[PDB]
């Protein structure tokens, strides 16, 4: 019943983000305050489809948003973000506990070159509001028409017509 | 309906046709009860982790817990049938007929 | 490389439970007013090779009229328990790194009484067959405390992993935080492994003494791990495994000095002791347990 | 036992009860089940005797493997919808499992063979218990689910469980196994309109309780196992034999006596869904149970059997221990047919 | 008052493990309700953050929610950090 | 028979657990979490018989949902197919299907 | 897959050690020449059953909590081990607990 | 005696207030770990649903190859009567490709110790 | 793929059912037995619920069927219904088990009252008299 649409691969075609999971651990704070704009777009518009097929053009923003910080950081502050995010892959859990020394050198370095200051905690877990011009959508889940509910009558009651009506029985 | 449920049906089905056959040693009826009843701990444990019915993983661990101790009574009343014939061969219980 | 670490997690363990009877001989000699073996070798060091050459050249008084399926098949199963729980163990790296840890031990902990029950009842005789029912209810009855303790305790650390322990006494051992815990532990794994006072009871005879020996081992390593914490460098291991493997060889060396130093208990008597000492006081400590954090604001982390 | 672990033992066993009808959790009710399966096993053994041992052994098994095949009914059901609330089944094999799994539980022919002997071992006191109120969870449950039940199994289930009863009422000595056999015909009369009205199998229920436990009670008063010993009774207490003939006369469906009340009401509601060939099968079947309760009234009240000299001590000594309720159980098995309308009030 | 002091001084003699198990139990029992630092074990609990947070839709009528992360508006951790 | 306890207190002893999409812990979603929203909103209020009559789309949906029947012949026919193909040799596969594509993040 | 291999390494070097130690003696030819069921046993081990599952429902306790239900979770848990811990009064109280 | 009883009551009291610190910042560093997931979430979304519609899309067009001579066969046919998007199961993705990524895809965090 | 792994388990689940359905001597069913449930918990396992297979294995071989073995001396096509998404950072199963204390307040009552009726039950069944 129907055919499913499908974007075609050169709609699926963007600059992908080559950079391991150490890496954007590493950076994750300063890329979560400064690229927060297109992230929260995005992902409401994730949640208000609830379609990844309406959502293509937020994904192509994010990932150039994206771009654009990493390559900020790697103009301004190139090796002290080299070192962090090499101390944060050694371990094995990924620990940001293991060398705050490294993430104090980051943080400096780039207050200094580029004024960024870091998330402290109970920032970047906010629930925050979205100005989007983006439609709400008026019927996300694609139902049908409810079916007409029973007529549930009401009056006034009235003693039974003539009593039981059960056999022989007269009351 | 993939074959690992069919499988586990067809496992709980042998398990009941053992427990219904009773050639002897009533200890083996309740082997296939206990059978019967890991069988339905298993089809349980794959229906509901397959549909991520979150709430509904307390299931399992529960039946388990009642049925062990259906487990625990059955055995008690074998020991005592055992104590009042020195054996467990289920013709022994005859006294009661139709 | 993967059969590689197996393999040497597996052979320096069957080496350790070789020198340990050595070592059991020599500190019981030495608490007794004696020597132990020093004639074999140069301080009786070659005296487990002498052991196990004669014990494999000797022949095995097979029953001839018994089941023997279930006469081999027990030793297969004890042993196999006794190397396999191993593996989760964090040195400080574990082989095989599992979320729940510690539910594996104790699954395979209770599986282990499987080999005493068959070898109660393949042994032909109602004598053994005694021997082995009263066993099989002092591994069970001990190994409910074991339980009830060891969920008590990892109250405190968060989850079931194994690692965590290492995370969770970074700063403290969990010695301090629960002392009466600890030793009632002390106490169930000497009782569960049939060692005084507690210890009631060719080639078999040989695989049921190096499981025994290695269940001593890993109880008294898992007993270091959970209650007495090594420092952890991520750069240098060999410090937390040089502790780590210190503190087994104390534990161990308690073990043989409390065998060596104690009468031992009767049936009656430990079954008493369990059920109306140990039972009560580990129910009210695990209450205890359960509602500290939630007092103290102070709840491990993960979930 | 114990007064107090008694007493808990049976407000556990109504607890489980309770939690099977007020529950909405297929979950829920297995738990009631079982809750009500491990409490009453105790009650069976109280006075301990082999006999009491193995026709508990007899009912634990039975019991059992009848929870095992309804927990199996209820997993089917969900797998083929992720629905846990006791509804219509969505399926065809689930139902017929769990159909299964509530005769056994009930005692519904061909799995009635237990009824007569676990009755039979135990005692009158723990009988009258399992007799009446056992059958209120399954019987709740049916009704719950009787827009999905198919009709075939169900009345063919219910014809051959009321022949089965009438046909082994005739044989029996044993006032205990003449009871069991009653159950087992009246539980075939019951079911039977399940599919058509439930209110009707409400108000059979109602009236079978109502009789049974005063014959129970009445039973138990003048304590006679079998014919003979009942037999007795008459030079003793004659109003309690009869008292008794006039239960019996009404538990065979006589008229103007209440137990003519089910019967007739049945064969109505089955009369208006084109139901014809069946209703008369079923009257023409109780037959026998009146056959074998004439019998029985014969032997005790209507005929003075041989006494025996010791009983002449019998006659200076009072019933000590009185228990209520029994003039109202036998005024409401006997005089309510008047008021037949009043099941009206969905009962 | 006499009685019961004495019925445990008798327990604390020829039984200190069951005096020592309730004393333990009651206290286990009784104390949570009194410490103030349960309400703050809960608050902690709340503020763990497990579910991404779904941004809301602004519709001009919302000074309460933070348009950023940066922004004063919103529940703040600083009570943590204190602990 | 049902003695509908929970409903005259508002008690909620058991209800909780019912269905798939009521108040799951940390809100994890059910797989089947839209089709059962669908087939409880359509049904609800309408009775026994007219929801089966009427609302049998949304129950065949969350039955095709839950055990995925059509979705299995689907794709056994189409590896059937792509089988004998392969077995006549009128078909090769891509390289994508052969390991040989360049993986994306 | 890891530990597949490793259990099956286990069992396999057990295996093969006994019956190299079964074997090695058997190479060499040589001469080659009840009622009582206590009931106490099985009381012990039906009482151990039952503890068992009790410890089964307090397992979940490491993740229980944290949900922000603290008051409730707390009064379940110390409910089950109220439980526990009455079920072996009654029996201690009993004579359930003799030799 | 009482002397005993002190010093235990101590070190139980010491062990506390230590372990309550430590594990405060252990509560700390869990939400600090969290709000970088948090931070990093929306990319790997994005990137989550860009693989998955293009394995959809490779998965018809082979279909499409494969299907031009079975006669009443409807190339990309949904088999629910809705039209709202609806998840793909793992064989839907990774029916035709080879075994050792299918395997890998639905066995490696499972396997993984 | 690894000729069908969970269909190698479910097959081996039911050889063992065949095996000890027989009732050959009740030792030898129970060893069957042990033998199927390990293989059971294999399958949860190899499926995800880590945690469910880990309670069968210690529950139920380690006490229960223990218990039965204690008695017995005494006397004389797939792969393709699995999910796509991410669990997040955690594990579903022990959260939906965990929640037991903070959901399943009814049913953790039921559960230990039906435990302590069964505490007096076996006592009052194995008193004898
Ligand atoms: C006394 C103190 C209080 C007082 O004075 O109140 C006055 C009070 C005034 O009430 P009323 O509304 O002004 O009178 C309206 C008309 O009487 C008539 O009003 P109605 O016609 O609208 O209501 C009558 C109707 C509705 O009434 C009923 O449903 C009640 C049915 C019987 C009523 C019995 C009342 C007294 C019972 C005494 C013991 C009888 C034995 O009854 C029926 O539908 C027909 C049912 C016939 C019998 C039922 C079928 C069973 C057959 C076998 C019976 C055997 C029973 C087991 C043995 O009347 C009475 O209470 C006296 C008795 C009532 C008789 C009327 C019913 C006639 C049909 C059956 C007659 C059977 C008579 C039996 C002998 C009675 C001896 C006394
Ligand atoms: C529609 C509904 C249909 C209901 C289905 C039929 C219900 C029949 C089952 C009721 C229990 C059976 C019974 O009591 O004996 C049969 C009884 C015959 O009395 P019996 O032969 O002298 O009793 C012999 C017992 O074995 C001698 O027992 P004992 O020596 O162990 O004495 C202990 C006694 C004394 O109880 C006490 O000691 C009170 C202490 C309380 C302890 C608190 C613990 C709670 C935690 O407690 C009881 O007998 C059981 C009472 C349970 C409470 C029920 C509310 O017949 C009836 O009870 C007929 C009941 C009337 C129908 C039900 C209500 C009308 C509708
Ligand atoms: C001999 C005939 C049987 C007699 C039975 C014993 C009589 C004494 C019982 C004392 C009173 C009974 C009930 C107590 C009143 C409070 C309970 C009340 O709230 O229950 C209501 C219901 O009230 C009872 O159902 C009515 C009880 C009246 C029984 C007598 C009818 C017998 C008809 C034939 C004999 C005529 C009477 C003879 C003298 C008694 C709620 O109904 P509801 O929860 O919404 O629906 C549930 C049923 N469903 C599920 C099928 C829909
Ligand atoms: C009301 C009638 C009382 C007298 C009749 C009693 C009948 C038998 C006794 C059993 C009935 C007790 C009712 C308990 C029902 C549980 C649900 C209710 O209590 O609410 C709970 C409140 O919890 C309470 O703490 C329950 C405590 C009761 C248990 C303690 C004693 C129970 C004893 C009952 C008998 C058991 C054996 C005898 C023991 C002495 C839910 O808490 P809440 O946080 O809002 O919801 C969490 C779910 N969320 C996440 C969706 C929000
Ligand atoms: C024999 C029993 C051994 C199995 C115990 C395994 C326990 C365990 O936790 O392993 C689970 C492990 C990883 O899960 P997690 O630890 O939760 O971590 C996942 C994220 N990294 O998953 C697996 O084991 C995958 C492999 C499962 C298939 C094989 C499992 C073993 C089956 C053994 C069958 C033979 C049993 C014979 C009966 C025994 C007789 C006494
Ligand atoms: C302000 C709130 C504080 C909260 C309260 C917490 C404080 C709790 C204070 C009391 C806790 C003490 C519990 C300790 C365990 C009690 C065990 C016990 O009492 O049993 C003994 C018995 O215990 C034994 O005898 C076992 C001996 C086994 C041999 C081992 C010898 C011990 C020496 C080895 C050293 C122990 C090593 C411990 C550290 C281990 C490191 C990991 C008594 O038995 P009976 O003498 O028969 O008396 C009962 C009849 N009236
Ligand atoms: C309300 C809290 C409950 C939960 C906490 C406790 C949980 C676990 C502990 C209890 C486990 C089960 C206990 C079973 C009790 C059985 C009692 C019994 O029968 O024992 C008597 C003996 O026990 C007694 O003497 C009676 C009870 C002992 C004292 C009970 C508690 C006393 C008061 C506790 C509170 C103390 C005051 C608080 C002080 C706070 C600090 C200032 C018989 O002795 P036997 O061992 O059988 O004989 C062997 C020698 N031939």
């Amino acid at each position: 019943p129907g055919i499913v649409e499908l974007p075609t691969l050169e709609d699926l075609k963007v600059q992908e983000v080559k950079v391991s999971s150490s890496v954007l651990k590493a950076a994750a704070h300063h890329y979560g305050a400064q690229c927060d704009k297109p992230n929260k777009e995005f992902m409401l518009c994730r949640w208000e489809e609830k379609d990844p097929r309406r959502c293509l053009e937020e994904g192509k923003l994010v990932n150039q948003c994206a771009l654009d910080f990493f390559r900020q950081i790697k103009r301004h502050c190139a090796e002290p973000f080299t070192e962090y995010w090499t101390c944060i892959d050694y371990s094995g859990l990924q620990l940001f506990r293991h060398c705050r020394k490294q993430q104090a050198k980051f943080d400096e370095c780039v207050l200094d070159k580029l004024g960024w200051v870091r998330p402290d905690l109970g920032e970047l877990s906010k629930v925050t509001k979205v100005k989007t011009d983006r439609p709400l959508p008026e019927n996300p889940y694609h139902s049908r028409a409810r079916p007409e509910p029973n007529p549930e009558a009401e009056g006034d009651l009235k003693p039974a017509k003539h009593g039981s009506r059960l056999f022989f029985w007269t009351m | 309906m993939p074959l690992v449920y069919m499988n586990i049906i067809m496992a709980f089905a042998i398990a009941l046709a053992g427990l219904l056959m009773y050639r002897s040693h009533l200890m083996s009826s309740l082997l296939c009860l206990e059978g019967m009843m890991l069988s339905l701990f298993i089809m349980s444990t794959l229906i509901i982790l397959n549909t991520h019915f979150t709430l509904a993983n307390m299931m399992p661990i529960i039946l388990l817990v009642f049925a062990a101790c259906e487990a625990a009574l059955g055995l008690s009343l074998l020991v005592m049938v055992s104590n009042t014939y020195g054996t467990d061969y289920v013709q022994n219980l005859n006294l009661l007929q139709c | 490389m993967f059969m590689i670490n197996i393999l040497s997690l597996i052979i320096p363990i069957l080496l350790a439970v070789a020198f340990l009877t050595l070592v059991e001989r020599k500190v019981l000699g030495y608490m007794q007013l004696r020597k132990g073996p020093n004639v074999v070798g140069p301080y009786g060091l070659l005296q487990p090779i002498a052991d196990a050459l004669k014990l494999f050249t000797k022949e095995p008084l097979r029953p001839a009229t018994s089941s023997i399926s279930m006469f081999i098949i027990a030793p297969i199963l004890a042993l196999s328990l006794a190397l396999t729980m191993w593996v989760p163990l964090p040195m400080p790296y574990p082989l095989i790194n599992m979320n729940l840890g510690v539910l594996f031990m104790l699954a395979m902990s209770s599986l282990a009484v499987y080999s005493i029950l068959w070898s109660g009842w393949a042994s032909n005789s109602k004598y053994a067959l005694i021997g082995a029912l009263r066993a099989v209810a002092q591994t069970i009855s001990y190994e409910v405390t074991l339980a009830i303790i060891l969920l008590s305790v990892l109250l405190m650390n968060g989850s079931y992993t194994l690692s965590t322990l290492i995370t969770t006494q970074e700063h403290i051992w969990m010695i301090f935080t629960s002392w009466p815990l600890a030793m009632m532990w002390f106490i169930s794994t000497l009782a569960e492994t049939n060692r005084a006072p507690f210890d009631l009871t060719a080639g078999p005879f040989a695989m049921f003494f190096m499981a025994e020996y290695a269940n001593i081992i890993m109880m008294n390593a898992f007993t270091a791990i959970l209650f007495l914490g090594a420092s952890h460098d991520p750069h240098t291991p060999e410090l937390y495994t040089i502790n780590f493997v210190l503190k087994t060889l104390a534990l161990t060396i308690t073990f043989l000095w409390i065998r060596a130093s104690y009468p031992r208990f009767r049936y009656d008597q430990l079954m008493h002791l369990l059920w109306k000492s140990f039972l009560p006081l580990t129910l009210a400590l695990c209450m205890w347990h359960i509602s500290l954090p939630i007092m103290t604001a102070s709840i491990p982390p993960q979930s | 036992m114990n007064p107090i672990i008694y007493t808990t033992l049976i407000m556990t066993v109504m607890s489980g009860t309770m939690l099977v009808m007020i529950s909405s959790h297929w979950l829920l009710i297995w738990i009631g089940f079982e809750m009500n399966l491990l409490a009453m096993i105790p009650v069976l053994m109280k006075n301990f005797n082999p006999r009491a041992t193995e026709a508990a052994t007899k009912y634990f098994l039975t019991q059992a493997t009848a929870s095992m095949m309804l927990m199996m009914a209820i997993i089917i059901n969900l797998l083929y919808s992720g629905q846990w609330t006791i509804t219509k089944m969505f399926n065809p094999v689930a139902m017929t499992m769990m159909t299964m799994a509530l005769a056994m539980k009930l005692g519904l022919s061909p799995f009635h063979f237990w009824v007569p002997e676990v009755t039979q071992g135990i005692s009158l006191q723990a009988g009258l218990l399992l007799l009446t109120w056992q059958k209120l969870a399954p019987l709740s449950v049916l009704c719950q689910i009787s827009q999905s039940i198919n009709p075939n199994l169900m009345l063919t289930m219910a014809m051959l469980s009321i022949l089965i009863g009438g046909w082994g009422g005739l044989n029996q000595t044993q006032l205990r196994k003449i009871m069991a056999y009653s159950s087992i015909a009246h539980m075939g009369w019951m079911t039977a309109v399940l599919p058509y009205n439930t209110t009707m199998t409400i108000l059979n229920l109602l009236i079978y309780i109502t009789m049974t436990l005063a014959m129970f009670m009445l039973l138990i008063h003048s304590s006679a196992t079998t014919t003979l010993s009942l037999s007795h009774t008459w030079n003793k207490m004659p109003v309690i034999t009869s008292l008794m003939m006039v239960t019996l006369l009404s538990m065979g469906g006589l008229p103007p006596l209440s137990g003519f009340m089910p019967k007739w009401m049945i064969i109505q509601e089955m009369t208006k869904n084109e139901s014809i060939i069946m209703p008369t099968l079923m009257a023409m079947t109780a037959l026998l149970n009146l056959y074998f309760y004439m019998r029985l009234a014969y032997s005790s009240s209507l005929t003075m059997f041989p006494s025996t000299n010791n009983m002449k001590m019998k006659w200076q000594f009072e019933h000590t221990k009185q228990m209520k309720l029994l003039p109202t159980m036998i005024v409401l098995s006997t005089l309510v047919l008047p008021m037949t309308p009043a099941l009206s009030s969905l009962n | 008052a006499g009685r019961i002091a004495s019925f445990l001084k008798n327990a604390w003699a020829k039984e200190p493990v069951l005096v020592a198990s309730f004393a333990i139990g009651g206290l286990a029992i009784i104390l949570p309700s009194l410490s103030p630092y349960t309400n703050y074990a809960i608050r902690i609990n709340r503020a763990t953050p497990y579910n991404y947070p779904v941004p809301l839709r602004d519709d001009g009528n919302m000074p309460d929610v933070p348009s950023h992360p940066q922004d004063p508006q919103g529940p703040s951790l600083e009570w943590l950090k204190n602990l | 028979p049902f003695f509908d306890v929970q409903k005259r207190l508002g008690l909620d002893l058991d209800r909780w657990m019912t269905i798939q999409s009521a108040e799951q812990p940390h809100k994890i979603p059910g797989r089947c979490h839209a089709f059962e929203k669908e087939w409880i909103e359509c049904a609800h209020g309408i009775g026994g018989i007219r929801a089966e009559k009427e609302c049998k789309i949304e129950f065949d949906d969350f039955v095709e949902c839950l055990l995925r029947q059509k979705t299995m012949k689907r794709l056994s026919a189409i590896k059937r197919q792509r089988d004998k193909l392969i077995k006549e040799g009128k078909y090769t596969p891509p390289p994508h299907h052969l390991g040989k594509e360049d993986p994306r993040p | 897959m890891n530990i597949m291999l490793t259990l099956l390494t286990n069992v396999t070097l057990a295996s093969l050690l006994v019956l190299i130690a079964f074997w090695l003696p058997q190479l060499n030819a040589y001469s080659e020449k009840r009622l009582p069921f206590s009931m106490k046993f099985f009381l012990v081990a039906i009482t151990f059953l039952l503890f068992d599952l009790e410890i089964a429902l307090l397992l979940p306790l490491p993740w229980a909590s944290q949900t922000n239900n603290l008051k409730t979770m707390l009064t379940m848990a110390l409910f089950l081990l109220i439980l526990l811990a009455a079920s072996l009064a009654y029996e201690w109280t009993q004579k359930g607990l003799e030799w | 005696g009482y002397s005993m009883f002190a010093v235990g009551i101590g070190t139980l009291l010491f062990g506390y207030w230590s372990m309550m610190k430590w594990n405060r910042e252990r509560r700390r560093l869990q939400i600090e770990d969290f709000e970088a997931r948090i931070a990093l979430m929306p990319l790997f979304q994005a990137e989550k649903d860009r693989r998955v519609l293009q394995m959809l899309r490779e998965n018809l067009e082979e279909e499409a190859i494969i299907m031009k001579d079975v006669p009443d066969w409807k190339v990309g046919e949904s088999v629910f009567h809705t039209t709202r998007w609806v998840t793909p199961m793992m064989g839907e993705l990774y029916g035709l490709r080879t075994n050792e990524e299918i395997l890998s895809a639905t066995y490696g965090f499972i396997w993984y110790t | 793929m690894t000729m069908y792994i969970a269909f190698i388990l479910s097959t081996i689940f039911v050889i063992g059912f065949v095996g000890f359905s027989s009732k050959p001597s009740p030792i030898y069913g129970g060893l069957g037995l042990i033998v199927s449930g390990g293989v059971g918990c294999g399958i949860v396992l190899n499926f995800g619920g880590s945690f469910l297979g880990l309670m069968v294995f210690l529950i139920y071989l380690g006490g229960m069927l223990v218990v039965f073995g204690y008695t017995t001396a005494m006397a004389t096509g797939d792969w393709v219904i699995y999910d796509t998404g991410d669990s997040g950072f955690f594990s579903e199963e022990a959260m939906g088990i965990a929640a037991l204390y903070s959901y399943g307040t009814w049913l953790v009552i039921v559960t230990g009252w039906s435990l302590l009726i069964g505490v007096v039950v076996i006592m009052e069944i194995t008193r004898g008299n």
